[PDB]
């Protein structure tokens, strides 16, 4: 989680 | 870099970047068209424009250094691309924090056909 955007 | 920006988002907002911001609205995480659905989506529109300002940088993979000074995000000096990418990501993380009050789960996995028209940066 908390790679993207 | 994308993973770094994700961690910055989590630290800032307490939401995991994937799935909270990776497919939200018209601009968060994919897409280039339509009117942003809400303030959070606008943060992503602006961040997309921010990256767009840096056509010879590589924000997905290039790692920048930053520190937290108490809560403040301070981008540390690296290459010009890293500095610029960091300021883009810092702004989006602050923007997301400023708009958590209107974040809406209904815009997660928002479908592409509801996003139409070019909006200029």
């Amino acid at each position: 989680f908390l790679a993207y955007k | 870099s994308l993973l770094e920006f994700g961690k910055m988002i989590l630290e800032e907002t307490g939401k995991l970047a994937i799935p909270s911001y990776s497919s939200y609205g018209c601009y968060c995480g994919w897409g280039g068209k339509g009117t942003p659905k809400d303030a959070t989506d606008r943060c992503c529109f602006v961040h997309d424009c921010c990256y767009g300002n840096l056509p010879d940088c590589n924000p997905k993979s290039d790692r920048y250094k930053y520190k937290r000074v108490n809560g403040a995000i301070v981008c540390e000096k690296g290459t010009s691309c890293e500095n610029r990418i960091c300021e883009c990501d810092k702004a989006a993380a602050i923007c997301f924090r400023q708009n958590l009050n209107t974040y809406s789960k209904k815009y997660m996995l928002y479908p592409d056909f509801l996003c139409k028209g070019e909006l200029k940066c």
